[PDB]
Parts: C-alpha cells; structure tokens; sequence
C-alpha cells in the first residue's frame, strides 16, 4: 500500500552535508504535503518542515531555517531533505512523514534513516561465537549468543540463521566507549535441534559495508 | 510557538487495564490534537487525530478524548504488543510541536531471571581476547543486581549491564552482565562464576563453568 | 459676472459624511484589520495614531484648508500658488484614471454577488453547479474528510471559476476576452454614479447620506451578529494581541505610514474639491480633525467585524485563525468571509448586506474621486467648458468604463494588483511629497499661517507649522523611500507575476508622472527671460 521508503544510515564527518531520500508511493504523490520530523536520541519528535510536490512549497521552521533545506522531484515521486554544519546534535534518525493539508496530521511515516556525526573512523565488527561449554547440563532448551564487538557507527544487524526460528531471541543494546560500540546477542531454542542440525549468526555493519557469519560450536 | 508538556515521562500498567495518557498544550486548541504511537524500533503510528476521532486501521481498544487544551488518550483493552511509547502533537498552529513522549510499562507478576555464563570462544582466544558473559533472561521487574566473581572474588572493573527494553510478548525485561578480560588473565583463572540477586528469592543465582576445555 | 463666485455646498452634515465617504471604502474594512493583526496585533495602534498624527492629519488638514481657502481646482490653484508645478494637477488626473479602472471592477464583484445573492439556495453552497470542479468538496457532506492540496472548496470555485472566470487567463500576457457580466455590473455602477456625480455636488452630497451611513449599519449588523458566532474570541485575540517585538522592526513602522496615508489620502484632489465649496468663515480644523478622527475609529470597529466572522470560521475549521486569514486581497472578503456567513442563519440577508455594503463603500469613494478631476478641469477651461456638466461628466465616466475594459477580462484580477500596487502607490506618494512641499516651502508656511488666520481667525499653532515644513513631507518621504529601496514581488491565486512586471508597473506609474518634469521644463521653455529671471516669476503667483 502506502509505502515510505527512506535511504540508508548515514556516517558523515562534522561540517560536512548530508542528502536524505525518501521514495514515495502507493498514493497520488502531489495529492499530500511531504514532511520531515526529526528526532533525537532520547529526545521528542521536531517537525523540520513541510513541502508542496507541486511546485516545492517549502514551509520551514524558524528552528530550522538555514538548516535543513528540503526539495522534491514528481518524476521519480521522490523527496529529499539536505542538512548542512553538521554537529553532533544533527547525530538522530530523520522521518519524512506524509501529511494532507488539513487536518495536518502525519498518517504515514517512513522508517527513519540513522545518522552520526563524528570523525571517528569506521570500524568493522569482531564477530565472536558466543557458545555454551561442553560441560553443561542440556536440559530443554539451551541459550546461545554472538558477541559483536568494537564498531562504529551504531549501524549494524545481527541477525539468526536467515530470520529462523527468532522467537526466543534476546538482543542487548549496543554500548558505546573509548569512540567504539560493542553489543551481544542470545537466542533460546530447544536442545533436540542441537547440535544435530545447524544454527549460524550473522553480523552485517552496514557503514563499513562488511557481513561476517559466524556458527555457533560447542 | 506552542509547548506540548506530557508532566508524566513514564506510566505504568497492567494487561487488560484501563490506561490514560495526559496532554497539555499551551494556549485553546479546540479539538485540534493528534496521538501517535511509536512501537521500540519502528516509526510512529498515527492512531487519533482531532482529539476524538480515530484513524483508519487502528482496533476498537484506542480512543481519544478532550475539548479546549488538555487532551487524554485511552486504552481499554491493554495488549502485550501495545507496548510503545505515546506521543501527543497539536495540527492548528504553525509550526506543529510534540509532547515529551510517555513511555508506557507493563506490569506484570515477578519472574526468575534465567542466568547464563559463557566461556569465551576459540576464535576470540585465538584474536588474543576473552570475554566471560553473563546473560539475565526472562525476569520481572527491572531493579535486579548481578555480582561477578572470577574465583570466588566479586569482580567490579570490566563489568558492563545492558537492559534491553520490555517485552511485547510475556512483558520481561532482559539483560547482559559482560565481564570482559585479556587472554593471559584468562589462562591463568579456571572456574568463572556470576551471580543474580533479585526480588523473586533472596539466594542469588550462581553459575559457573571451567576454563579446562569445558 | 456671468458665473463669477462659485457655488456653495447645501448643509454642514453633507459635506462632513461627503468626506467621510471618501475616506471610508473596503480598504477601511479589511485592509487595517489584516495589516493591523499582521504587525504586532494590538501594539500596532501605537505607531499607527503616531504616523497619524505626524503624517495624515497634517496633510488632511491642510489640503481641506487650501481648498476651502482658494476655491480652486486641482490646475487652476497651481496657476495661484506655484505655475512651474501646474503639471501636478494634470498627474492626479491621470492618476485617478489608472484608479477608476480597476476599483469599481471589485464593486462590480460585489454587484454580481449581490444580485446573484437573492435565490434562496446560494450559489457558493452546493457544488453541483455548472463551474465547480471535481476537486470540489463542500460541507453538510461526509464528516471526517481530509483535505487535498488539489482540492477546492465551493466558494473559491465560485470566485475562481465563475465571477472572475480566472482559471481561462494564463496571467498577464493572455487575458482576453471580456466577461459581459462584470461590464454589465460596472456598467450600472457606472450608472448610478453617473445620477449620483452628473448635477454635480447636490447630487453626490445627496447620495452621500446612504453611501456613507449605510456601511456603519452593515458593520453593525456583521458586527453582532459575527460577536455572538461560537468561538470568535479566537479572531479577536489573533487581532488584538500585542506582539511588541515585532514593533522595533523598521518596516511595520512604514506599513503604518503607508496605511495612514493612502487610508485618508491627502493630496489626491479631492479633498481640494470637496472643500472648493464651502463657506470661507466656516470652520475646518474642527472638520478635518473629526474627519479623520472617524476614519481611524472606522477601521478599528472593522477589525473586530471581519474577525469576530474569521474567529468563528477559524472555530468552525481548527484555528490559528492566521491560517485562515492567510491571504489578503479579494479572496479574504469574497471567499472566506462569504463562506464564512454561508453557514449562518438567513443567509440571503447577511450576503445581501454584505455585497452591497462593498458597493456601498466604494461608491461614495468613488464618487469623490471623479469629483475632483471633474473640478480641476472644469476650473481650468472655464467658459471654453462649463458648456454643460453632463457632457464632461459623461466623457470622464465612458473613459472609465473603456479603462475599465481591460479589467473586464479573464484575468483582469491580474491585471488589477498591476494596478493596485505598482501603478498608485510611489506616484501618489510622490504628488503629495512635490505638493505639501509647495504649500509649506514655495508658497511659505506663514504666509499659509496668515490664510488660516484669515478663515478660522486664528493662526494655526506652531505643531501645524512644524509639521508642514519638516515632519509631513518627511513622512512622505519616507515611504516613498521604503517603497523605491524594496519593490514587491506579487502573487495571485498560486500564480508569480513575471520579473517583467514591475517594468511594466513602472511604465504605469510613470506615464503619469511625466508631466510634471515636461510641464516645468514646458513653463520655463516657454517663457523667455533668463533662468533665474524666468524662474522667479514662475515661482511667485499672480500679484494681482
Ligand atoms: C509594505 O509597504 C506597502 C504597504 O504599506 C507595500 O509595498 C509597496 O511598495 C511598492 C514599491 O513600489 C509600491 O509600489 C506599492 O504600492 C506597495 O506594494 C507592501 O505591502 C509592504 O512592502
Ligand atoms: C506604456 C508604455 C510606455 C510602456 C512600455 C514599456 C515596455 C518597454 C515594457 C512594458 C511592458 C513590457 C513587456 C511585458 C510583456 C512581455 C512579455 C514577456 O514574454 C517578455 C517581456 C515583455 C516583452 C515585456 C518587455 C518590456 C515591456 C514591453
Ligand atoms: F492613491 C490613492 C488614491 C485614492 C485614495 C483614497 C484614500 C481615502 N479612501 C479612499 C481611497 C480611494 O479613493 C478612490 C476611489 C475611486 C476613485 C478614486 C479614489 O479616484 C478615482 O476613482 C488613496 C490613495
Ligand atoms: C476519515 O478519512 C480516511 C481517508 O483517508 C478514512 O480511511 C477514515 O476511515 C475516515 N474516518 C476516520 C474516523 O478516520
Ligand atoms: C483537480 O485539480 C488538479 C490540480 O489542482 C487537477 O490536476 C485535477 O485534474 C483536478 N481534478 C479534476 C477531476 O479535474
Ligand atoms: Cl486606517
Ligand atoms: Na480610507
């Protein structure tokens, strides 16, 4: 249906700019207002502004004027928001944001595009097998994990044997330290499906544009 | 410009319970407020719009409330997967502000935390690393403490928790106590052991695991 | 003998409403309340009285004095005063022409609103008409709708598709042809003025007494009937609250200036006209004070008239009513307000009294203005003209309606804010800047002293005497100023005019102008002497 598609995350050096698209579709695309909404790490939801794909009727913030500069293309259904003096508060997730004109409420969002502003160089992340001991008692079931560690940004996806089974999976947030990341994954699956079939982790940092896969041995 | 001010940062509930989230806005609004609903991980949900109505796709459970400046969102039926974080936005004058966020708990009964220590791996003993970890699943509430110990020693430096969110499923928080260490303190230390202190019993948890190839 | 003295106006009371009628027209209506909750809300009668005080009234005053005192035309008093600026009163004439063709378009607007007002189902209500759109989307229909930039209300089809007939013109450059319907309407507005203007001065003074009085009844009527509408406190806190911040802005300053100005519009001639005939020991401070005193009070009432009615739209809608009080222009009287009062019960009534008191404010208006020109031609072509009254008045009002021909068209609106903004403004501003710097410099402000003291009896005081010399025409100045340093890009009904169109504006607003540098240059051409000999009996009047 309606469909928002934004670009990736974004790892981008302080005062530098930066070009965000948003792929709009499913809809009449010059029948709704485009907007953008920014929001901060632990912070609330900050309208930047709105556009006309008509004829590009921006209507910015006075927070944000000179700041953000959103533009539009109806050949390609496609709007884009470009932010320039890059800081570290600029470092949150953008969403471009359908709205009609009245009332103006915001009825589709897109998923968000991860931005950080920092010098701090891209790091691959070290995969390692985080297994259980051989000397464990296997009961019904047995709680494995992936440790991912030293990266940068927090841009990465560690994901279990192609998405199955995750129904017992516990992902641990990602904590940063000395400018690198590091975070740690678990999944809990019964013990007759182990160790006879296989289960791998897979860890993909997209900044660094690396995937390493790792499986799991006891 | 206008102030959106949500007083409560945080509220707890219960499955099934009737829920209540607050708004207030700076100047009359007449019925001009929108609630959006962001799930951990996705993008805000658009669920009310002009205080009462309520948007398309959005089940019988939410309802929206309110005439003049203060605005309250309702939830009769409480789901495990409601659990989300509630925002409230005024659509009447330019620019359009948001509230603070509430960030809505699920209260629930106690439950055990599952503890989980791991030896490090061959292929971080072979980078020249080792890392003992110590995962707390499945456990109810959020306060609990973890104590390390090497060798019976309670270990402090290179410890690490990590609280990840509520559940949307059985609601229960989960976390990681990550005792990070070089290869040749590894070497030298065998039996690791990390231990749980939490409301559910007053014994901690103790787990422990030998160095010599398991 | 022969005609000899001029004739003499027949009550106090039809001269008094007569320039009251001048200075009240829609402007009055919603141009103040628009600039006035615009810039600064509430503290914006504070500069406003102050650009008032400074700059209307004693340009106001000493016109009305002027003319009551010499009893001239807007030529024949140059030919007393100054001949070398002579030309001034050819401008106005050309001025007032570029005025006439646009300004009773929009009564004619109002007229066929008004006529098309009496059917018990107004027009602008449904959508299933033969105009309307499929964007059209309009109320007692489906709650719950969402609305569409594409989307179109049924009024601003109604404007759009039907009375302006707009959306057939591309803009300036194709606007053609000519919507019969709004040159009929002109056409009896033409009409009414022409049994209003044609005996002269009896007549004008005489239909003053419903033109003037007439819109105060409309106004009060809007007026409590907009206050006891739901929710129009919103429009009167949008209109009245201080926003004082936006007062050390140097340009609101300037708005109010400019307001005050072209809202008691001093120098113009008319008022010269209007006080021609009058009693030589009758007062005027009084006249003019009051005058003016009612044209401001006017447009504060005004202001809660419009915005009591865009309170309760904005109520009705989701307000900040500065959204729905977004556009200024034709479109804040014609659509919003009309949409407005549609909703309201006995429609017909408020629609009927609200159109005709459109045209109700731009007739007496209108009126004065061919007054004037009417006087100064007359007074300057004396016996060769006078022949009849009706043939002059005749020709000046055919002119207008063939002036008008170019505003009859498509995208005459267009054309209309061409004219509005480029062609009027900077000249006008410029003639009264050149004429209050005749009367206060060439002429001398004491020997103007001396006059005064000779009508009223007493010497105006020193406030006037500086005011005249140094603060009006500085007050003129600085708008003229402000307006040259930053010309306005202009858009109508989602369309840019084109860069080209302030060339052309200034075309207009200098066709106009060129007289009076060529009638200087004519007067100092024609009489051989030498400059500074030529120039000094070109300088001071007539002896005798
Ligand atoms: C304020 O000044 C006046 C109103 O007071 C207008 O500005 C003015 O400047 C131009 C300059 O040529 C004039 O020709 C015209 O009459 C008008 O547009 C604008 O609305 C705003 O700039
Ligand atoms: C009344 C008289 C004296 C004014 C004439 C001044 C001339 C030079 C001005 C007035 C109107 C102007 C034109 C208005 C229309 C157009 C069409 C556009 O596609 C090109 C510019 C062009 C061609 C302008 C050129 C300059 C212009 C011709
Ligand atoms: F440049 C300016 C001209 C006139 C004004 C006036 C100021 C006072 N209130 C009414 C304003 C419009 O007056 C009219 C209406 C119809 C006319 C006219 C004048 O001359 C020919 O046909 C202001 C500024
Ligand atoms: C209002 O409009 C939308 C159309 O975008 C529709 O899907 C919805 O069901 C309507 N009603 C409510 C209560 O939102
Ligand atoms: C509605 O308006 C848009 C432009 O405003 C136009 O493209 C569209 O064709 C219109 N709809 C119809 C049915 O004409
Ligand atoms: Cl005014
Ligand atoms: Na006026």
């Amino acid at each position: 249906e309606v469909q928002l598609q934004q670009s990736g995350p974004e790892l981008v050096k302080p005062g530098a700019s930066v070009k965000i698209s948003c792929k709009a579709s499913g809809y009449t695309f010059t029948d709704y207002y485009m907007n953008w909404v920014k929001q901060s790490h632990g912070k609330s939801l900050e309208w930047i502004g709105n556009i006309n794909p008509n004829n590009g009727g921006t209507s910015y913030n006075q927070k944000f004027k000179g700041k953000a500069t959103l533009t539009v293309d109806k050949s390609s259904t496609t709007a884009y928001m470009e932010l320039r003096s890059l800081t570290s508060e600029d470092s949150a997730v953008y969403y471009c944001t359908r709205s009609p004109v009245r009332p103006y409420y915001f009825d589709y969002w897109g998923q968000g595009t991860t931005l950080t502003v920092s010098s701090a160089k891209t790091t691959p992340p070290s995969v390692y097998p985080l297994a259980p001991g051989c000397g464990d008692t296997t009961g019904s079931s047995v709680t494995l994990g992936c440790l991912v560690k030293g990266y940068f940004p927090e841009s990465v996806t560690v994901t279990w044997n192609s998405g199955s089974l995750s129904s017992s999976v516990h992902t641990f947030p990602a904590l940063l330290q000395s400018g690198l990341y590091t975070m740690s994954s678990s999944v809990t699956v019964p013990s007759s499906t182990w160790p006879s079939q296989t289960v791998t982790c897979s860890v993909a940092h997209p900044a660094s544009s690396t995937t390493v896969d790792k499986k799991l041995e006891p | 410009d206008i102030v959106m001010t949500q007083s409560h940062k945080f509220m707890s509930t219960s499955v099934g319970d009737r829920v209540s989230i607050t708004c207030k806005a700076s100047q009359d609004v007449s019925t001009a407020v929108a609630w959006y609903q962001q799930k951990p991980g996705q993008s805000p949900k658009l669920l009310i719009y002009s205080a009462s109505y309520r948007y398309t796709g959005v089940p019988d459970r939410f309802t929206g409330s309110g005439s003049g400046t203060d605005f309250t969102f309702t939830i009769s039926s409480v789901q495990a997967e409601d659990l989300a974080v509630y925002y409230c936005q005024q659509h009447y004058s330019i620019p359009r502000t948001f509230g603070g966020g509430t960030k809505l708990e699920i209260k629930r009964a106690d439950a055990a935390p599952t503890v989980s220590i791991f030896p490090p791996s061959s292929e971080q003993l072979t980078s020249g690393g080792a890392s003992v970890v110590c995962f707390l699943n499945n456990f109810y509430p959020k306060d609990i403490n973890v104590k390390w110990k090497i060798d019976g020693s309670e270990r402090q430096n290179g410890v690490l928790n990590s609280w990840t969110d509520q559940d949307s499923k059985d609601s229960t928080y989960s976390m990681s106590s990550t005792l990070t260490l070089t290869k040749d303190e590894y070497e030298r230390h065998n039996s690791y052991t990390c231990e749980a202190t939490h409301k559910t019993s007053t014994s901690p948890i103790v787990k422990s695991f030998n160095r010599n190839e398991c | 003998g022969s005609q000899g003295e001029r004739e003499t106006w027949g009550k106090k009371v039809d001269f008094l409403l007569s320039v009251i009628g001048y200075a009240v027209d829609l402007g009055n209506v919603w141009r103040f309340p628009y600039i006035c909750a615009q810039n600064g809300g509430g503290a914006f009668l504070l500069p406003y009285t102050i650009m008032a005080i400074f700059g209307g009234i004693p340009l106001f005053y000493m016109e009305l004095a002027l003319g009551q005192y010499h009893r001239n035309g807007c030529i024949s008093i140059w030919r007393k005063i100054c001949p070398i600026f002579k030309g001034i009163g050819y401008a106005i004439c050309i001025i007032a022409f570029y005025i006439a063709s646009y300004y009773n378009t929009i009564m004619a607007w109002a007229l066929y609103y008004l006529i098309s007002s009496f059917t018990d189902q107004l027009p602008w209500t449904s959508c299933k008409n033969s105009w309307n759109t499929g964007n059209c989307t309009n109320y007692f229909s489906e709650d719950n709708i969402t609305w569409t930039l594409h989307s179109t209300s049924p009024a601003e089809e109604f404007y759009t598709r039907h009375v302006l007939q707009i959306h057939r013109s591309k803009g300036l450059q194709d606007l053609g042809g000519i919507s019969w319907q709004l040159a009929l309407c002109i056409m009896l507005i033409f009409t009414v003025i022409y049994f209003s203007i044609w005996k002269g001065v009896k007549t004008s003074g005489k239909v003053v007494w419903v033109t003037a009085t007439f819109p105060y009844i409309a106004l009060s009527v809007l007026l409590v009937r907009g206050a006891t509408l739901p929710g129009a406190w919103r429009g009167v806190l949008f209109y009245l609250k201080p926003n004082w911040q936006k007062l050390l802005e140097t340009g609101v300053w300037i708005d109010a200036a400019a307001q005050i100005f072209f809202s008691l519009g001093p120098g113009f001639g008319v008022l010269l006209a209007f006080a021609s005939y009058n009693k030589f020991n009758n007062n005027c401070y009084q006249d003019a004070l009051v005058t003016s005193v009612v044209n401001c009070m006017t447009s504060f009432v005004s202001g809660f008239v419009i915005f009591t009615v865009l309170g309760y739209m904005a109520e009705m809608r989701n307000e900040d009513v500065s959204e729905v009080a977004k556009d200024a222009g034709p479109s804040l009287l014609f659509i919003t307000y009309a949409e407005a009062i549609a909703n309201m019960p006995a429609s017909t009534f408020f629609a009927i009294i609200f159109f005709l008191m459109l045209i109700t404010l731009g007739l007496d208006s209108t009126f004065a203005g061919l007054e004037g020109v009417i006087t100064a031609v007359l007074d300057e072509f004396p016996h060769v003209w006078a022949k009849r009254r009706e043939r002059f008045v005749l020709a000046v009002v055919i002119t207008c309606f063939f002036g008008s021909l170019v505003t009859l068209t498509f995208g005459g609106a267009y054309v209309v804010k061409l004219l509005e903004e480029y062609a009027t403004g900077p000249a006008v501003l410029t003639v009264a800047l050149i004429e209050a710097v005749a009367v206060s410099w060439f002429y001398g402000i004491t020997q103007f002293c001396r006059d005064v003291k000779e009508m009223l009896g007493f010497s105006p005081g020193w406030f006037w005497r500086i005011c005249w010399v140094a603060i009006s025409p500085l007050f003129l100045l600085f708008i003229i100023a402000s307006f040259l340093m930053s010309p306005p890009q202009l858009r109508l009904f989602q369309y840019n005019y084109p860069y080209w169109s302030i060339i052309l504006g200034y075309a207009i607003g200098t066709s106009s102008f060129i007289c009076i540098p060529t009638y200087i240059a004519y007067r100092l051409i024609i009489t051989p002497g030498t400059f500074k000999e030529r120039i000094i009996k070109s300088i001071t009047p007539e002896t005798p």
